[PDB]
């Protein structure tokens, strides 16, 4: 698993700085929404994490209604889109110290 | 005789509406000037007919259409009757159009007219502001308005009370923003002559006042928040200052106080939104523009790790104040600048209410008797003060306009408001404002209007007082000055005269009451509030203010009322003994009174000047910050009339002798200055000590800044100096220091990127005992490459300061007065600001030969905004002479007594 998070923000003159980002881009590595939720295969498996780090604009996945963390090896499948009794933990771009958005959330059961 | 040599407008003209088309060109045209293109159609009425139509203009040129400047119209078939010539009168800043015939009365006009004009950096009308971004000379178009600079960017009937709506229009690049009073009334649309050019359009303003007005084009980005009332709140900057987050502290408190001030005084803000924006070149501190309000980057930007707790204060005051102007000054206005104390000093006193509601930890209202009650007392002492309202007929010129953005209209309006709400209580007088507001909204007010439907307030809650409202505070606002109440606690009698400075000074202004006051008095007895009292008449007597034994009593309790207070000798006595046994009984702030009135109280001949000073024993225990620093304000004076005089030395001593307990304590309390108290009062008092300690020579203070600034300079990306102590520690360290700590201060000023770092900067550069330094320095303070016209007339005060340096700037000053007048006539320059701190020191008969010599020669050239600050100087200038015979021996004796 290696999911690639990123957003861009306001562009042009004038922008807000602080406001929702205008582009998102949330990509799940080997991922196809149509073929549906993939599962891990193996308890053996490497999940990292690359998300957008630019000034103090940052992407990061934390894990709310689920009790696991994203990046641990140890102990379920990973999508993009609802899956059915499933929790729901988002993907956030973060401003330190500032207003939080919700860009996208990491299904998993 | 004529009318457009008269300064005031006719009433045979009022606008309705205004049509505006501005255009700047943010880059030198072949003369290398920056010019701003403009339009303007202005719709009136003609209440009175007239032949000729005088509207204002001020520094701008005018295109030729049809033969004339102007081109005249007919509204609703009215016929314009043919105009003879139009001529520009610069004394009085006018446009005279003189028509064949005359206008018909209730008949509608409009008039076209097409304009340049200059982009100059004279921070005033339609200016340019410049700043940098990585390489790149970034340029702004801003405005600044007030007093009466709107007709410097298009013609308009210039005055308060001509209200009107204003369709605003900006054509600026395509890669800039444009922003106004109002949202944009749709997107911008490309210019059809030129697409590298946009045009914006603004929705039609509510009726205000011409001086409200704002025009901004920048690249500047924004945060934004959504109020708790549904207003857009946005934080203009310099991206690399927004994307930094220095405006987010501002966004954090400037929508709650707008809310707070809509519910506290029963009325909504009108306008959708609230722009707050901050320009890299600003005159004043900030403007009320509604809708668009205008900071300097030091009054609203901020940063939580470069950035000092005063600087946070500062930033929240402002933003109040400037969010206050928003009910009082814009949704209503003043009749006429004669009353500016109803805009100014309303917002004054409120800034505390809703900095209060921002940051509640801070207690910030205490500090209003040290910032404002105490500031002003020092000017309205002398016999050349003005009254809180003066006559509107006195009021005419624009100098003598600009001139009442002083202390007066400022703080003892926020005095008299204060005052007025601790007899009213702040609920009683909350509803009455309430009241004055919905009635004359959209309108314009006297002072008289207020008394109305203050008295309906005491009405409706059957508060009692001696009489009517309208003529207890008429008393505060008719007439100029304050009284002093004189106790006699052995036999509990009350006297009141007018307080002087000076007790031979000769009082011309005459007043309608002989200079007497009725003053809420409130007094406490050990500690303990007492029954409040109404004083009358001249001269009263009670059992209220009567004492015996160990018994002793205080007036003006924390300083509400705005009077001094003085004792019999007993009384002090009994006074002084409490505060050596614990000061703590008494109130904080009236521990501050205490050492204030007693130190004016001498320099008045009114009680001993070795009183005050025994005053100033107790502080060697002291750890509050209000006490102390009234102590160091009103010391001040004596470092100015002896810190070239034998005297200092000993004085140095004592005040080494007071201070250094708390120093030690601070150290302690600090762990070694590596932390900073929680409570932001002990904060300053920590700042306080330790600006005196090394002040006065207080050896391991000096060896402590001195050692960090070293420390800095070997690791400049690092700075180990808090915040808080950047100030202080970066002017001592700089005068013990020599060139290569001059030269490395001056490096991180110009490469400084935040306001607040390079302000300390450059004031602590102002501290070097090299005579030369401070020469070459001086030259850097007139060339806007290095130093900020915006920033010119601070350094230079700066500079004046020193006592190596005070006799440099008074010869500056009178050698090119006439030079520097000219020059900076009316734009980014503060001739009263710099009168008033150059002339501080004056002590001799010769220094007052120079004074009035200095007078008699520029008296063609003018003073304008400062010509009362120079009588006034010339009035505190001969009292320093009396004063210093006087005092100069006793005073020697006992500061070189008490220090040992
Ligand atoms: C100056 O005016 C020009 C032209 O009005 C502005 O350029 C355009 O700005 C608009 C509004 O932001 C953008 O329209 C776009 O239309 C596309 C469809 O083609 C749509 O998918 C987008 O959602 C958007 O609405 C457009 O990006 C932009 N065009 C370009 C590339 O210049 C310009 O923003 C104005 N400048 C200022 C500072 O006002
Ligand atoms: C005079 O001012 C002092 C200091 O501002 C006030 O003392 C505070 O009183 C409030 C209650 O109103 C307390 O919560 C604070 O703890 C007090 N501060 C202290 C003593 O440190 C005092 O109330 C004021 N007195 C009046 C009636 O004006
Ligand atoms: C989205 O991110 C992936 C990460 O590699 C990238 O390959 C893809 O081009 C991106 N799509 C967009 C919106 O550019
Ligand atoms: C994703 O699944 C769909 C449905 O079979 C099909 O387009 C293909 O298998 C996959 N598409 C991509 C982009 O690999
Ligand atoms: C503004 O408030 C936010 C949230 O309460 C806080 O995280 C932030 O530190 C504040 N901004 C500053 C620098 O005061
Ligand atoms: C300004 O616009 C308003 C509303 O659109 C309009 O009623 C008024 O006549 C306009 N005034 C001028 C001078 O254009
Ligand atoms: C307006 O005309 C005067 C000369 O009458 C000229 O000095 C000034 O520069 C002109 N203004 C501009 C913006 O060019
Ligand atoms: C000041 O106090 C000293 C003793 O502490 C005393 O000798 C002197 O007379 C006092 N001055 C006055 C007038 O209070
Ligand atoms: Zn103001």
């Amino acid at each position: 698993i290696v999911l690639y998070v990123d957003f861009k923000l306001q562009s042009g003159v004038g922008r807000c700085f602080n406001c929702r980002p205008a582009v998102v881009n949330i990509t799940l590595a080997n991922f196809n929404e149509t073929k549906g939720p993939l599962c891990v295969d193996t308890s053996h498996f490497t999940t990292k994490f690359v998300g957008a780090n630019f000034g103090r604009w940052s992407a990061s996945i934390n894990t709310g209604n689920c009790p696991f963390s994203f990046g641990k090896v140890n102990n379920v499948c990973f999508s993009l889109k609802d899956i059915p009794g499933g929790c729901a933990m988002p993907i956030v771009a973060n401003l330190a110290y500032l207003n939080s958005y919700t860009i996208g959330t990491l299904y998993v059961s | 005789s004529k009318a457009w040599n008269r300064y005031r407008l006719p009433n045979t003209l009022k606008p309705d509406s205004y049509r505006v088309t501005l255009r700047p060109y943010l880059t030198p045209n072949d003369r290398g000037l920056y010019v701003f293109k403009g339009s303007s159609t202005v719709r009136f009425t003609c209440k009175e007919a007239t032949d000729v139509i005088i509207i204002h203009s001020k520094k701008l040129n005018y295109t030729l259409s049809q033969g004339h400047r102007v081109v005249l119209r007919g509204v609703g078939g009215s016929q314009p009757p043919d105009i003879d010539k139009t001529e520009l009168v610069e004394p009085t800043e006018y446009l005279v159009v003189h028509l064949k015939g005359s206008l018909v009365k209730d008949s509608q006009y409009e008039m076209d007219s097409e304009f340049e004009g200059e982009l100059a950096d004279d921070l005033a009308g339609f200016y340019r502001s410049e700043y940098m971004e990585g390489n790149v000379r970034k340029v702004v178009a801003t405005t600044q308005m007030q007093a009466a600079d709107a007709r410097k960017s298009f013609p308009c009937f210039d005055e308060p009370a001509m209200k009107a709506e204003f369709n605003i229009t900006l054509i600026h690049p395509k890669d800039l923003t444009a922003l106004s009073n109002m949202l944009p009334k749709g997107p911008s649309t490309p210019l059809p002559e030129d697409p590298n050019w946009n045009v914006t359009e603004f929705h039609t303003t509510p009726k205000m006042s011409t001086y409200l007005l704002a025009f901004i084009v920048s690249e500047f980005d924004y945060v934004e928040k959504q109020a708790s009332n549904g207003v857009l709140i946005r934080i203009w900057a310099r991206p690399s200052a927004i994307a930094a987050g220095h405006g987010d502290y501002a966004l954090n408190v400037t929508g709650p106080i707008l809310n707070f001030f809509a519910g506290h005084y029963d009325t909504p803000y009108p306008l959708p939104k609230s722009d707050q924006i901050g320009l890299p070149d600003f005159n004043a501190g900030a403007m009320e523009n509604w809708g668009l309000v205008t900071y300097r980057e030091n009054s609203l930007l901020f940063d939580p790790l470069s950035s000092s707790s005063s600087n946070k204060e500062r930033v929240v005051t402002v933003i109040a104040h400037e969010l206050a102007h928003q009910w009082f000054g814009n949704l209503v206005t003043i009749e006429w600048w004669n009353d500016l104390w109803l805009n100014e000093g309303f917002a004054s006193y409120v800034e505390y209410l809703g900095a209060d509601y921002a940051e509640p930890t801070w207690n910030l209202k205490d500090l209003m008797v040290l910032n404002d009650v105490y500031r002003v007392m020092a000017v309205d002492a002398l016999a050349s003060s003005h009254p809180l309202s003066t006559p509107a007929s006195e009021i005419n010129t624009p100098a003598q306009i600009s001139e009442l953005f002083d202390a007066i209209s400022y703080s003892k309006g926020a005095s008299v408001l204060r005052m007025l709400s601790s007899f009213l209580s702040e609920d009683v007088f909350k509803q009455g404002l309430a009241s004055y507001l919905h009635t004359f909204a959209y309108q314009n007010t006297i002072y008289l209007n207020l008394w109305d439907h203050l008295q309906e307030a005491v009405n409706n809650r059957s508060i009692q007082l001696p009489t009517t409202v309208r003529d207890i505070m008429n008393r505060w606002t008719l007439q100029m000055g304050f009284p002093v109440i004189t106790v006699d606690t052995s036999t509990g009698t009350l006297s009141q005269e007018h307080f002087l400075l000076d007790p031979d000074s000769n009082v011309t202004r005459p007043s309608e009451f002989n200079y007497v006051w009725i003053v809420p008095i409130t007094s406490i007895r050990d500690g303990r509030q007492q029954q409040d009292y109404w004083l009358i008449d001249v001269r009263a007597q009670n059992d209220l203010f009567s004492t015996s034994g160990n018994e002793w009593v205080l007036l003006n309790l924390n300083v509400t009322g705005y009077y001094r207070v003085n004792y019999d000798e007993e009384n002090w006595r009994k006074i002084q003994t409490q505060l050596q046994r614990d000061h703590s009984a008494i109130p904080v702030i009236n521990r501050a009174q205490i050492i204030n009135d007693a130190f004016n109280l001498a320099s008045a001949h009114k009680v001993p000047v070795t009183l005050a000073l025994n005053n100033t024993l107790f502080l060697i225990e002291e750890r509050q910050y209000m006490p102390w620093e009234a102590a160091l304000s009103s010391l001040s004076y004596f470092k100015l009339m002896f810190d070239r005089s034998e005297v200092y030395g000993p004085m140095k001593n004592y005040l080494k002798k007071q201070v250094t307990p708390l120093f030690i304590h601070f150290r302690n309390n600090t762990n070694n200055w590596r932390e900073i108290p929680e409570n932001l009062m002990d904060q300053y008092s920590e700042v306080n000590a330790i600006s005196t300690a090394c002040s006065n020579g207080v050896p391991e203070c000096e060896e402590m800044v001195s050692g960090l600034f070293k420390q800095w300079m070997e690791n400049p990306n690092n700075n180990p100096i808090h915040p808080n102590l950047r100030s202080t520690v970066y002017c001592n360290a700089i005068a013990q220091g020599g060139e290569e700590e001059w030269d490395f201060a001056w490096e991180q000023f110009r490469n400084a990127t935040l306001v607040n770092e390079a302000d300390k900067l450059r004031a602590a550069l102002a501290c070097s005992k090299e005579l030369w330094i401070l020469n070459r320095y001086l030259s850097y303070t007139l060339n806007p490459d290095l130093i900020r016209k915006q920033d010119a007339t601070s350094t230079i005060i700066s500079i004046t300061n020193n006592v190596i340096g005070q006799g440099l700037v008074w010869d500056f000053v009178q050698s090119n007065w006439k030079k520097l007048f000219n020059d900076y006539g009316g734009g980014s320059f503060s001739f009263s600001n710099l009168i008033q701190a150059v002339t501080r020191r004056f002590s001799t008969e010769y220094e007052l030969q120079q004074l009035e010599q200095f007078k008699k020669d520029n008296e063609e050239t003018g003073f304008g905004s400062g010509t009362r600050a120079l009588e006034q100087a010339l009035e505190k200038t001969k009292a320093n002479i009396k004063w210093v015979k006087e005092n100069k021996e006793v005073v020697l004796q006992w500061f070189t007594e008490n220090s040992k």
